[PDB]
């Protein structure tokens, strides 16, 4: 019932968004950093790799290790595209850690990602127009 | 204008390296530039009309050079690349 | 802090990890094998499936009784996953179609619609079939 | 077995009503099905290689049928359909 109300609103989204449309604003921004995210992967391959292999995620892994790690992205500063690789980053160890049969991990790495963006990126991202502004410069929107 | 300069003097450059010629750079006549960008990569495209020495002789060239830069992992160090150039 | 991050981290890794064959949930599950049946039903059904969609142009006089009687013919042999998965498509091209007019106040009426046909006339069928746990196992691309 | 014989049945019957043919069914000599079973359709298809004879001579010929119900649009019945009968 509100499951079934969920499989409708996610199903019309993603309808929606095939066409260039979106649900709202909030589905506008998942779909542009779905796609800025296997861009990402295409176009850096070879360097991702580079930055992947830094860190092989354990259950005695703490934040910090990732959060130095993560400081090499954002060394020459803030911009949507090394945003975009921290995603990614998140992403490649979430995948590594279920391959390995360490599932304990994913629910680590999501919260060092929320404690990284609130540390380190959303000062920058609310002064740069917010992931509207985002949205703006690499959605595909009608 | 020193940075529009230096393109001028690298399409020459390059033209002579792929064409095995001799051209002698005197002076950049007219810039025109554009900007691609995605949030991973720039893009600034340049043509250029320049005055260059053909055996000595003075002859205007149009040259399209391109300046790349990686918005992600590059550094302040960016790249040119000649992709056209003729009289 | 922010909730609005922490949706869309939820949401990146969920999608990263849907890509290589992993679910962040079994919701999350149910939702791609639904989204890819969606795919799969508008390939392979286009034709008799325009000959559906040309039946009911949805205006902000259109009352829900004229949705649930076009709905009702997909469903008058009975109901299996895929009139369900057909229902679902349905409903995304009328919300297609409402934003191509303009109309975009009318997805969030559709949504309602549909919400309301599923727990009325579905719902009943979907339980005592399994669930749609039983649509991911048959339907899924999962590891 | 006996299912696939009343399709090598069908075939031979299907391809005289469609050829103006009296071939007679004898028997299948062997049988090759694929199938494609998903939320949308059943699909069987069904190689069938039957003797059967022509002006009282019994020959060899390979069939294919292939049989289909819509899980969506359809009715209950199913759809048989030759594909293809040949020596």
């Amino acid at each position: 019932s509100q499951s079934n109300r969920e499989l409708v609103v996610d199903f019309l989204s993603y309808k929606l968004s095939q066409k260039g449309y979106s649900w709202s604003q909030m589905a506008a921004v998942k779909q542009a950093l779905r796609e800025a995210g296997d861009e990402f992967e295409l176009r850096y391959r070879r360097a991702f790799s580079d930055l992947t292999s830094q860190l092989h995620i354990t259950p005695g892994t703490a934040y910090q290790s990732f959060e130095q790690v993560v400081n090499e992205l954002f060394r020459d500063g803030v911009n949507w595209g090394r945003i975009v690789a921290f995603f990614s980053f998140g992403g490649a160890l979430c995948v590594e850690s279920v391959d390995k049969e360490m599932q304990v991990l994913v629910s680590r790495i999501a919260a060092w990602m929320a404690t990284y963006l609130n540390d380190h990126l959303e000062p920058w991202i609310q002064e740069n127009g917010g992931w509207d502004t985002f949205v703006e410069l690499y959605g595909n929107n009608a | 204008s020193l940075e529009i300069e230096e393109l001028a003097r690298f399409a020459v450059d390059e033209h002579n390296k792929k064409e095995n010629a001799l051209l002698e750079f005197v002076r950049v006549v007219k810039a025109k530039e554009q900007e691609r960008n995605s949030i991973f990569e720039e893009f600034t495209m340049y043509y250029l009309t320049l005055e260059a020495k053909d055996g000595g002789k003075k002859k205007l060239y149009e040259a399209k050079v391109w300046v790349k830069r990686d918005l992600v992992f590059g550094g302040p160090e960016n790249f040119k690349e000649l992709q056209e150039f003729k009289p």
